[PDB]
């Protein structure tokens, strides 16, 4: 068989007459997150659109955008500083951290049917 | 007019497009060092395209953030819905759903219907759908509870019927009309917002503006991918066959033809994307302005936030766009009367303060312009100026004063 | 981009012109001609798009000057955050700077309110402002600044009876003619 472009999607193996599927191997860009040469010399790298099963080699963290290496996941949310993607942002506490961005402080106004503020 | 009707109309605006990116060297000739060397003789042609694609990809997030990030804090509605008879159940988020999306925007998300190639990738947006829904929920809660106050300073609470009385007064109709027709107005509001769900769910092609961009992007990508099988003059359209069958001293020409053809195709694609991105940016700016001027306040521009006299608006979210729900005021049933520009009493011409003189055939009254409400003519609603020989076409009548019956 | 080769022997035109034979020079110069023409066309198109964007920005700036500096805008968030008062322009390299001056309320309080007041079987509504109570008595104030006033027939109007509106309260109104008649 062949794809919509002039490439083969499958083949028949000689000497056995067997059908073998074909899938292209992984590829993607590389990004470097830096707080600045005026602050530190540490970086974290992200291998876009690939999962941490394959290959600076410190930690592993799987997000919806790729495999992030060199940053530590944390739970408490803060205002976004460096956008990474899909709701994940990323120096604080002598390390590079990755968290989920926060939309703002939660506030509730006291609604009543005979009250007003002037 | 002697009656009125409250109407609700929608409006659809696109905001953003998909963030795609194409790699020049991989697309033009991949996994081959015997073409990259020849390609390296052309300069920054494989850098400018990447720069432009990165620019549009960055611009899309700015579009989304400008449209939707308009609030400071995240407001929340009270647990008890005592809104004086008004019913907002169809636009407020539903707490029993896996995703806290209102029924109308749930139908909107389900109505519109939105693979792998070589060198082509798609990037995810920075803001998820849940965050956009949360932003719209905060906006809607703020406008329900505090009116337009939360757009200028701190939010100050006010009962909803009183806010609606203020908005009625803002178009030229006094508030006692609402205080006397509250139940009727609430029922009309509920029925009008109820019709919207059926109108959206049953009418085809109501969301064509948001499907057009998806179709155009998919078609452009498909054409770019299909262009890889053309010959452009070489003996074969695939690179490996010619590369592995002939000496490079002869294969140079065959490689060069493919190189120039594919470069031209990529340039055409990038230019088209740039023009479309500019168009989408203009639409996003319009949507941001409409949100700012119709949701956070009351607009007096004609036919900007609906057809009629504007009262309020409620936003909803949608894939790659926003949806507005304009609430307006329309007169219903009129009548015929006889008027006059002035009343001549005791040799002096009297003019009305607010309204127009009307007569039902025998007597003379004063009424406001947008609603029939006859009042007797006294000195507290008419101001005197001049004499009766200047103004053309005036009549005679008797103007009373409240002082005389009280002092006798 | 002038230093690129584009597939000829050398990028510099004088070298190829004065080293080979004329029939081959007329073939080697065409590649350079085509490459340089392509570069110029790309530059021109990008300049056209950038100029369009700059024109849109200039139109917006002109509109803002006309509507904020020459008058007092009522559009929300068009000439600053808050209620607009005025504006001042300043120049800059390839641009302009606006200094919007606005009005922001602060230091709010807490009150109780009613839509109408029933006196002698007649419902009264405020001409301008709102009804508020500090806990015992009823006053009339404006909306954007707290300023109490004693309820009087001057700042309220009457329409109808007390059996129609919802949330009416009982109180007393005062007429200017009372001290004079006494
Ligand atoms: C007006 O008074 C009410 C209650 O007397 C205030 O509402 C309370 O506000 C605090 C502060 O956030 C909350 O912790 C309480 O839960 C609220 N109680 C109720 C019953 O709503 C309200 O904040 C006051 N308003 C102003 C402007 O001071
Ligand atoms: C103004 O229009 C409304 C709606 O058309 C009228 O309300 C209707 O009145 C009839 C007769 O009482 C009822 O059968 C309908 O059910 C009412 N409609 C609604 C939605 O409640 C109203 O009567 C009109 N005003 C006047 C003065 O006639
Ligand atoms: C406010 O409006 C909602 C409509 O969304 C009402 O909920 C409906 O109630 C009827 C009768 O119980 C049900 O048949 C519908 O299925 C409900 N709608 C939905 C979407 O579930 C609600 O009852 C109204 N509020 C009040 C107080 O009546
Ligand atoms: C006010 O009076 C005018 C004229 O007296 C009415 O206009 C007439 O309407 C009928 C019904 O369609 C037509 O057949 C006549 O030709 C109209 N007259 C003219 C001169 O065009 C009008 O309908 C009245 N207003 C109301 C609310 O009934
Ligand atoms: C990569 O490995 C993780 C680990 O289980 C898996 O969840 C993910 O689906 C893998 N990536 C792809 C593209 O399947
Ligand atoms: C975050 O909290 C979850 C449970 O709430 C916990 O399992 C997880 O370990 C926490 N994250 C870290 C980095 O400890
Ligand atoms: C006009 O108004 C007067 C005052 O109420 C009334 O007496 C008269 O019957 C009215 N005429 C008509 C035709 O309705
Ligand atoms: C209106 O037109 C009629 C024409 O018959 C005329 O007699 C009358 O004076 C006019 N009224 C005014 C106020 O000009
Ligand atoms: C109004 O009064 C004047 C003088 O009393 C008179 O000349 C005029 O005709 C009167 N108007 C009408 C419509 O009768
Ligand atoms: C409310 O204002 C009046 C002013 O007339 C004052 O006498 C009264 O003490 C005030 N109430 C409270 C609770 O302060
Ligand atoms: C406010 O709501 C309560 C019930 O919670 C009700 O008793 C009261 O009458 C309402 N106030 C007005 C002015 O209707
Ligand atoms: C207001 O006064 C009337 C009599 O003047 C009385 O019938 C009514 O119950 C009073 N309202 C309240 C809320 O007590």
């Amino acid at each position: 068989g062949r794809d919509i472009a002039d490439t083969t999607d499958a083949v028949r193996d000689p000497q056995t007459l067997e059908i073998l599927d074909i899938t292209p191997c992984s590829f993607g860009g590389v990004s470097v997150i830096t707080p600045g040469t005026n602050t530190s010399n540490q970086v974290a790298v992200l291998y876009q659109d690939v999962n941490c099963t394959e290959v600076t080699g410190s930690n592993v963290f799987q997000t919806r955008a790729g495999c992030l290496i060199g940053a530590e996941h944390v739970n408490n949310s803060y205002e976004c500083d460096i956008p990474i993607g899909a709701g994940i942002c990323a120096v604080a506490s002598q390390s590079i951290i990755a968290y989920t961005m926060s939309l703002g402080a939660e506030n509730s106004v006291a609604y009543s049917n005979n009250s007003i503020a002037i | 007019p002697t009656n009125f009707t409250i109407s609700v109309t929608t409006e659809i605006l696109p905001v953003s497009m998909t963030k795609t990116s194409v790699d020049c060297t991989m697309y033009i000739c991949g996994d081959s060092t015997e073409c990259s060397n020849l390609l390296l003789q052309y300069g920054s042609f494989c850098t400018q395209l990447n720069r432009a694609l990165t620019g549009i990809a960055v611009e899309q997030d700015k579009n989304t953030q400008e449209v939707f990030a308009q609030v400071k804090q995240i407001y929340k509605t009270p647990p008890i819905k005592d809104f004086g008879g008004f019913n907002f159940s169809q636009i407020l988020p539903d707490p029993s759903k896996p995703s806290k999306r209102s029924p109308i925007e749930d139908l909107l998300f389900n109505k519109v219907t939105l693979q792998k190639f070589n060198g082509l990738t798609v990037l995810p947006p920075l803001l998820t759908d849940e965050m956009i829904a949360q932003y719209t929920s905060a906006l809607l809660a703020g406008t329900i509870t505090s009116g337009w106050t939360f757009g200028a300073g701190p939010a100050l609470q006010i009962p909803f019927p009183m806010q609606m009385a203020y908005r009625f007064n803002g178009i030229g109709v006094t508030q006692n009309v609402l205080y006397e027709n509250q139940k009727l107005i609430a029922n009309q509001f509920n029925s009008a917002i109820g019709k919207i769900q059926d109108s959206l769910s049953s009418t085809p092609s109501a969301l064509g503006k948001l499907q057009d961009v998806v179709n155009q992007n998919a078609q452009a990508l498909n054409t770019l991918v299909k262009q890889l099988s053309s010959n452009f003059g070489a003996i074969s359209s695939v690179l490996n066959d010619i590369l592995s069958r002939l000496d490079p001293p002869e294969a140079e020409v065959q490689i060069d033809r493919l190189i120039t053809g594919r470069l031209q195709s990529l340039q055409t694609y990038v230019t088209q994307q740039l023009i479309r991105a500019a168009e989408i940016r203009a639409s996003a700016n319009l949507a941001a302005t409409k949100m700012s001027e119709c949701v956070l306040g009351q607009s007096k521009r004609v036919d900007f936030c609906g057809k009629g006299y504007h009262l309020m608006s409620f936003p909803q979210s949608a894939p790659h766009g926003v949806v507005f729900l304009h609430v307006t005021y329309v007169p219903a049933q009129e009548k015929n009367f006889t008027t006059a520009p002035a009343i001549c009493h005791d040799g002096k011409a009297h003019f009305p303060r607010e309204g127009v003189f009307v007569s039902n055939g025998t007597h003379w009254f004063v009424t406001q312009r947008n609603f029939y409400e006859p009042q007797i003519i006294t000195t507290d609603n008419t101001f005197v100026s001049g004499n009766c020989d200047v103004v053309i076409g005036i009549v005679n009548n008797t103007v009373y004063d409240p002082l005389q019956p009280e002092l006798d």
